[PDB]
RNA sequence: UUAGCUAGUUGGUGAGGUAACGGCUCACCAAGGCGACGAUGCGUAGCCGACCUGAGAGGGUGAUCGGCCACACUGGGACUGA
RNA sequence: ACCUAACCAGAAAGCCACGGCUAACUACGUGCCAGCAGCCGCGGUAAUACGUAGGUGGCAAGCGUUGUCCGGAAUUAUUGGGCGUAAAGGGCUCGCAGGCGGUUUCUUAAGUCUGAUGUGAAAGCCCCCGGCUCAACCGGGGAGGGUCAUUGGAAACUGGGGAACUUGAGUGCAGAAGAGGAGAGUGGAAUUCCACGUGUAGCGGUGAAAUGCGUAGAGAUGUGGAGGAACACCAGUGGCGAAGGCGACUCUCUGGUCUGUAACUGACGCUGAGGAGCGAAAGCGUGGGGAGCGAACAGGAUUAGAUACCCUGGUAGUCCACGCCGUAAACGAUGAGUGCUAAGUGUUAGGGGGUUUCCGCCCCUUAGUGCUGCAGCUAACGCAUUAAGCACUCCGCCUGGGGAGUACGGUCGCAAGACUGAAACUCAAAGGAAUUGACGGGGGCCCGCACAAGCGGUGGAGCAUGUGGUUUAAUUCGAAGCAACGCG
């Protein structure tokens, strides 16, 4: 929580639409199986996809999938707060805290998703699976578990600001 | 049995740190009576007071989480092995979290915690590891 | 593993093959032995032109015989382009690259050697096939 | 898929020897010594500063320049000399 | 070298790629032929893959191929992997060495950490400048690099030493329980066999039969005797044990578990490669025992065939004692120890209690064991206080499949073999879970001239038409299971 609306500029990029058929009697039905994920450039990065007949259908049905789910991401200035290992669906993420000009070093899914949801310089190289499904799973998971500093000072009650360096 | 006390600890402050737990139990010990002045000083759980009687023990915590899941104690390593040791030297004294969390190395001084161990710039043993 | 386990009786190996038999040499005067130097190709007597059937479901005629390399191996090389004056008794220059479809070519001669001539009326890449440059005017 | 090895070997005393201690070599005496913390045996190989690669830990090579060791057709030997 | 003047654009551009990975596309020819290929794989007359031509793309006085090394490779994992089913828990225990260890307190510096000196030569890597027109390069100025020595401090933690304390662990005291074991003895029910009575023509077995037994009197039934093996009922996802496993009853000798206060001891503990020991059933040696069962074997059956299934027989073995064998789906496919973390419902072995003489209900409590499930784990199934959760200690195992637990070498074995245990070549798949469909001589439900129930046919005869075939100069082409054949 809380649930995002709809209210603001999406980016709408793919991840990747794969191929599917359920074996029926009579070949297999093929339909097309996209899960694209929409950004909204500043921190409003939601990734699920669904299956329709047509190339344009699995558009249509990814970006009701964009509508459906929005994540944070709080990350002052080109980073994350604490750049935790986070993987979860047997698919690993390491993702640190990068510099100001390092640039987003990310792969497939990860370059896909922080490429599309406000990234300048977080370090990215997986240790786990390959599948889409489960990139976009262990890199939401890891996206919504990274702390922000503020907060952490305002929730853990230490002080704002105390931690610092 | 008792492999590692500060381990049996932690895995106590962990597992009822997941449980919801309002008090949670401890062996008492200088490393559970000095973490616990350390790690309560920091502000994670709300008191410890040590309610010591015969023969052995024991202290007892509250947990410091309000209702958001995951307060101030949202997750604790043994970033040293009793049995495999860690090491930090001066320079190489790591605050673990980056921002968030806090390391606290055992320092020959006292059981510090990780800027202020850095603040008197001595490292040692590297007792544990709260991201 | 535990840090007394792997802290003492420590960790396997992964030791792989390689990719292909090109000992270096051996150089036999006088031992015979006498590897591995490893050259970047063997070139030696070759043993029989020919043809072998390739490997399912290819059905084309590859075309590559034995060649008796200067070390002492004989591994059979599939010699490559269309065209060939390489016929029995002349030497080739065996180089690397495992072939495809027959199972077992261990080098692929270069078209274009000392001893091989390379592809004739060819000339869109020229590397490989090793023809001259291009037809004057 | 090397668990045995070692008899100048382990140690003593005495004498000789070299720039010098020392089984370094001999006489005499004792029965020692090394080994799972890998002896011995097979194999391979000059080693190092370093070079290449890796985010880093590590992995690989010992070219060219330098430092040390070794060798000088193969195998011994001693002379001149500091 | 460099400078100056003149001269001429005159002499100075190729290599690879264009499906994906991967920037880069169309035509002609070829037609599974010639070919390509790093992998995926193309090519059998419309090839973005083979050559050729235009064009595009990468790079550049260079461009590709191959050889080797690093990374990708979290695919040796200390950072940073795992073992229920994918490869991987040792069959199980006891233990030496080793690895790890309850709380308080004084000392120590052996580790841990920090300061000072020495030294880690130059050249090189990095930072800061300068010089060759800049750059490559050179030079100067720095840095960093050590279980490094010598030496000064801190004592928090591991350790050394001394003092302690008690829950850990052990002893005690009292209870409880069990197919835990070893030896001896005893008892029945049942089968076989034998002796005799009674009696006749079948008994037996099967899907159906036959072999076999029976008029020499079987089966059945009555009585008695001999001998071996296993103990029905209690008996149950009950109990005990380290596991394999252990059942009639009684005795001797013996180990172990749990409960309860709590007298003592004061960490005396956990794991543990080797080493030691046990380990179903089959086997192996000897000597006993052979009632049932019963490989090999004999006969008969079923089948096209039956070195099998079935039936009738039948040796070894099963049994015992003494020794060797040391493997199993030795299974919970889950190593041991410890601490914590929702709940319910059983079930033995105990204990405290609320009233209860009773009895009985209920709570609290252990210990052991079964189901149902929260958090959490996971690839999914599933596990879930008996974890596959959450952390610590230690051991063992795993690094794609075949080759192959094979070869060779060792150790043991009386053997049979057991342990250990490769490689060359080859392939891009093996594999685990889950889904959709199919299949089934799997089960369930149902329907239809499907079957059953009746009628009338066909296949027999002559003839009509079509097909196959054979012939022909041609017997035109098309249809070939129902759905080709009085079809177009």
């Amino acid at each position: 929580r809380r649930i995002d609306p709809s209210k603001l500029e999406l980016e709408e990029r793919l991840v990747t639409v794969n191929r599917v058929a359920k074996v029926v009697k009579g070949g297999r039905r093929f339909r097309f199986a996209a899960l694209v994920v929409v950004g909204d450039k500043n921190g409003h990065v939601g990734f699920g996809t669904g299956k329709a007949q047509e190339v344009p259908e699995a558009i249509r049905k990814a970006v009701e999938d964009a509508k459906k789910n929005l994540i944070e991401v709080p990350m002052v200035g080109t980073t994350i707060p604490h750049e935790i290992i986070g993987r979860f669906g047997a698919g690993n993420i390491l993702l640190k805290p990068a510099s100001e000009g390092t640039g987003v070093i990310a792969g497939g899914p990860v370059r896909a998703v922080l490429e599309l949801a406000g990234v300048a310089d977080i370090l990215s190289k997986s240790l786990g699976s390959n599948t889409p499904i489960n990139m976009i799973r262990a890199t939401l998971q890891g996206l919504s578990e990274l702390k922000r500093a503020e907060d952490v000072a305002k929730l853990r009650g230490k002080s704002v600001e105390e931690l610092l360096g | 049995v008792m492999t590692d006390p500060i381990a049996d600890m932690l895995t106590r402050i962990r597992n009822a740190n997941m449980v919801r737990h309002e008090k949670l139990e401890i062996p008492a010990s200088k490393l559970k009576r000095e973490i616990a002045e350390i790690l309560k000083r920091e502000g994670f759980i709300r008191d410890v007071e040590f309610v010591e009687d015969s023969k052995q023990g024991i202290i007892r915590v509250f947990l410091k989480y309000g209702q958001n899941n995951e307060r101030v104690i949202t997750g604790l390593k043994r970033i040293s092995k009793p049995g495999l040791r860690v090491y930090a030297k001066s320079n190489e004294v790591p605050r673990v979290l980056n921002g968030l969390g806090i390391a606290i190395i055992s320092t020959s001084q006292g059981v510090l915690t990780d800027k202020e161990a850095r603040a008197k710039q001595a490292g040692g043993e590297v007792l544990a590891y709260v991201w | 593993p535990t840090i007394n386990q792997l802290i003492r009786k420590g960790r396997v190996s992964k030791v792989e093959n390689s990719k292909s038999p090109a000992l270096n040499k051996g150089y036999n005067s006088f031992k015979k032995e006498h590897t591995n130097v490893s050259s970047p190709q063997k070139r030696g007597v070759c043993t029989r032109v020919g043809t072998m059937t390739p490997k399912k479901p290819n059905s084309a005629l590859r075309k590559y015989a034995r060649v008796r390399l200067t070390n002492g191996i004989e591994v059979t090389a599939y010699i490559p382009g269309i065209g060939h004056n390489l016929q029995e008794h002349s030497v080739v220059l065996i180089r690397g690259g495992r072939v495809k479809d027959l199972p077992g070519v261990r080098y692929h001669i270069v078209r274009g050697a000392l001893d091989t001539a390379g592809v004739e009326n060819r000339a869109q890449g020229r590397s490989k096939y090793g023809t001259k440059k291009p037809k004057a005017k």
